[PDB]
RNA sequence: ACCUCGGAGCAGAACCCAACCUCCGAGCAGUACAUGCUAAGACUUCACCAGUCAAAGCGAACCUCAAUUGAUCCA
């Protein structure tokens, strides 16, 4: 029902993390927070790591 | 046909009775439902668990029941109340021993 | 209050400073178990690299 | 382990407890804890951070952990800039 | 003596004189610098702000108003450091402060602020 | 002593009067009798018993202590990483109050063995001394110490006494000749010539600001001033004083020894030295 | 029939307490993306391993649920 996605910043890159969204939905994109810009940066999701 | 059932204790219950020295951070008591409430100068966790804000020595007090009025369980619990009618909780408190600091001369400029 | 302290009193000014209680830690085991590697630290008083007999 | 190796007569380490621990030469042996790369995604981040912890050893494992290495591991070592060379002699202890 | 490939005559031929190794802001002859082990130990320059020659006197003007919280009765700027064991780092700690307040002399609070303006709210009272 | 005094009055020792010092000799146990041995401490009938108790670190079937944990590199490169043995200057000033490394000459590293300041074993992969902080105040000694590393305040609580820093790079083959000289010259082989630096510590030895042996001697000036700008000291000129012949001396990259040359064989015996005039050698030895 | 985890009784009032003992459940879902980083002091399932709680700080705003899970090596 829940997928395991990995978000990829779109500055300071190379910064991922993971997240859980439904199945159905839309890809996700964040505000996240990079520690690299130490901003909230918009995170785009990549690839889906793990059905869970 | 009943399985289940072999889990073990938790080992909660009050880990300093009153009149006990509590530095800052101990855990006062672990609690599974509020039997005991946070009072002056002891926090609360995510787990219900008590623990001390300062440095002094942990008294158990009965003390009036007002909660938030967002608290929409207990408020609702209150209104049913008849007039005369209040709740009394059991709270712990930690009475802080030292000062928190002194002035001390440093420099005759 | 300077100019009241060396003007008028004839005296230095005494200067002073909130000074808080130092910080609480137990008393230091042999096997610290389960602490992580900072627990060394707390019990030490220098922060430079002392040699020994060498 | 191998008390007395046929070729030299010597004990032997077990390799294991090398690629898995960090002695210090005041007698603490240092670990990593388990689990601190696994499922990371279903742990609290007090509890990750409290996996990604250098964390020290029991009485009884540091002793094991001596019986199973040999004294070449016990050894001083003067390293250029080693990170844990601040952590080896053992500061203000009053027993 | 032997000289290798690698010698220095030859790795670095422009400097070839043995005098070449050897040929050589704040003055310390000027300073009074003193110590006491209080563990750290602690080293102490001072020297008086108002007869430094090697000061400029727009600066040490800034410094007398800026720093005016370590100037002594005798107006000597007092300025300590305990911050190691070793009294070369402490007196080095010392003269990095002094050069920093002339390079910056040269070119909580909102508590304070605010009890300021309800001070001069209650200042509006006249004859 | 009185003590003599009582063995007059006492008969002659000999070996029938010998007698171990009280405490020495513990007293064997064996398994005999009604308490040493009956079960003969081994208890009840059981695997401990019976001699076969497993392995050192096996929990009886539970995944064991020293395996549940990941492996992590504390220990990766172990063996390939370098030490350096620190050398305090509270240690040296020692040393040179006691007669045991003389001042006024060049302190090699063989002559801080010699004075058996500081033991250094090249195998367990030491590469030499390191220079050490402590003791920089109260060191009073106007020296020259060619030390494979050295820190900043150790450089200028040499530097302010009149003194020279270098940092030379020794190989642990000429690491291993320098510390014990004489074992090298009964092994009959002609002194080689120490490498240089690998690629990760070229950029040290190159530096003036950690005085580097293979560093210009035109960017030094510059270093021995900051550093004298930096802790507060006016800098001395070597030049002046009546050590500074003493004071200058180095040996070049690819020399071992001081006042030798690589491709030289020692003669021990009789007391020579047998160099070497083949134009081939005098390629290879003075490259 | 069962094998792991949790709640209640047994086990009435600090903690602990068995049974092929009596009854319920779990192997998730939802919201948020500072579910950031650090760090005094503690609790702890009777060991260990795992688990929990956490002030101050830096950086910002101005998690619910009881259980809701799996070591090491290897990929
Ligand atoms: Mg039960
Ligand atoms: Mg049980
Ligand atoms: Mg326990």
């Amino acid at each position: 029902k829940n997928i395991l996605v990995r978000m990829v910043s779109e500055a300071g890159t190379g910064f991922c993390f993971n997240t859980k969204r439904n199945r159905l939905r839309e890809k996700l994109t964040l505000l996240h927070y990079d520690p690299v810009v130490k901003q909230r940066v918009l995170f785009v999701e990549k690839k889906k790591i793990r059905s869970l | 046909k009943n399985l289940g059932g072999k889990s073990s204790g938790r080992r909660q219950g009050i880990k300093k009775m009153e009149g006990h020295y509590v530095h800052a951070g101990n855990i006062i008591a672990t609690q599974r439902h509020f039997r005991w409430h946070p009072g002056a100068h002891v926090g609360v966790g995510k787990n219900k668990c008590l623990y001390a804000l300062e440095e002094g020595i942990v008294r158990y007090t009965k003390e009036v029941y007002v909660p938030h009025p967002r608290n929409t369980e207990a408020v609702d619990l209150i209104t049913r109340l008849p007039k005369g009618a209040v709740l009394y909780k059991t709270f712990v408190h930690v009475v802080p021993a030292k000062p928190e600091g002194t002035f001390k001369l440093v420099a005759m400029l | 209050v300077t100019y009241i302290f060396h003007q008028l009193l004839d005296m230095r000014e005494p200067v002073f400073e909130f000074v808080r209680p130092p910080p609480y830690h137990p008393k230091q085991k042999r096997f610290p178990h389960r602490q992580p590697l900072r627990y060394l630290d707390r019990y030490r008083d220098s922060h430079e690299p002392t040699y020994g007999i060498y | 382990l191998t008390y007395f190796s046929a070729r030299k007569g010597k004990r032997k380490t077990v390799k294991a407890v090398i690629d898995r621990f960090l002695r210090l030469h005041c007698g603490l042996w240092v670990r990593r804890k388990a689990g601190y790369k696994k499922k990371l995604w279903k742990k609290t981040p007090a509890r990750k951070k409290r996996l990604r912890e250098f964390v020290f050893c029991n009485k009884t494992q540091s002793k094991l952990l001596d019986k199973m290495t040999t004294s070449f591991w016990k050894r001083r070592n003067w390293y250029v800039d080693d990170p844990y060379q601040k952590y080896h002699d053992r500061t203000n202890l009053k027993v | 003596e032997f000289k290798s490939i690698y010698s220095l005559d030859k790795l670095y031929p422009e400097s070839q004189g043995s005098d070449t190794a050897w040929r050589v802001d704040i003055p310390l002859d000027r300073l009074t610098i003193s110590y006491c082990r209080s563990v750290n130990s602690k080293a102490e320059v001072r020297f008086h702000l108002a007869t430094a020659e090697w000061i400029a006197e727009p600066v040490r003007q800034k410094i007398a108003i800026t720093h005016k919280n370590k100037i002594n009765r005798l107006g000597e700027l007092i300025l300590t450091s305990e911050s190691s064991r070793y009294q070369f780092r402490n007196l080095a700690d010392c003269l990095q402060k002094i050069r920093d307040m002339i390079t910056e002399a040269s070119q909580k609070l909102h508590r304070i602020r605010i009890e300021n303006m309800n001070r001069e709210r209650l200042r509006q009272k006249r004859i | 002593a009185r003590a003599l005094d009582l063995l007059r009055g006492l008969p002659r020792v000999s070996l029938a009067n010998l007698k171990p010092n009280p405490g020495s000799k513990k007293p064997e146990r064996r398994p005999r009798g009604r308490r040493r041995g009956r079960k003969c401490g081994r208890g009840h009938k059981g695997e401990r018993q019976r001699g076969t108790r497993p392995r050192l670190g096996f929990e009886g079937g539970q995944t064991p202590f020293y395996i549940r944990i990941p492996k992590y590199g504390f220990n990766e490169g172990h063996s390939f990483r370098r030490q350096y043995k620190p050398l305090s200057l509270n240690r040296l000033q020692y040393l040179i109050d006691l007669g045991r490394v003389d001042p006024s000459q060049p302190i090699d590293l063989t002559q801080l063995v010699n004075g058996r300041g500081v033991t250094i074993q090249p195998l367990k992969r030491d590469y030499g001394v390191q220079l050490v902080e402590e003791g920089a105040d109260t060191f009073t000694a106007k020296v020259n110490i060619e030390v494979q590393l050295a820190s900043e305040l150790a450089i200028a609580a040499i530097e302010k006494n009149g003194g020279v820093v270098t940092t030379a790079f020794y190989d642990p083959r000429s690491l291993d000749i320098v510390c014990k000289p004489v074992p090298f010259f009964l092994r009959g082989q002609p002194i080689p010539k120490r490498m240089l630096p690998p690629e990760e510590l070229v950029p040290y030895y190159t530096d003036a600001k950690n005085r580097g042996y293979l560093a210009d001697p035109a960017k030094f000036p510059e270093a021995r001033l900051e550093l004298a700008r930096k802790y507060g000291y006016i800098l001395p000129d070597i030049t002046k004083d009546e050590l500074f012949k003493m004071l200058c001396t180095r040996k070049d990259p690819r020399q071992i020894f001081f006042g030798l040359a690589p491709g030289w064989v020692v003669n021990m015996a009789d007391k020579k030295i047998l160099k070497p005039t083949d134009e081939n050698l005098l390629k290879y030895y003075t490259s």
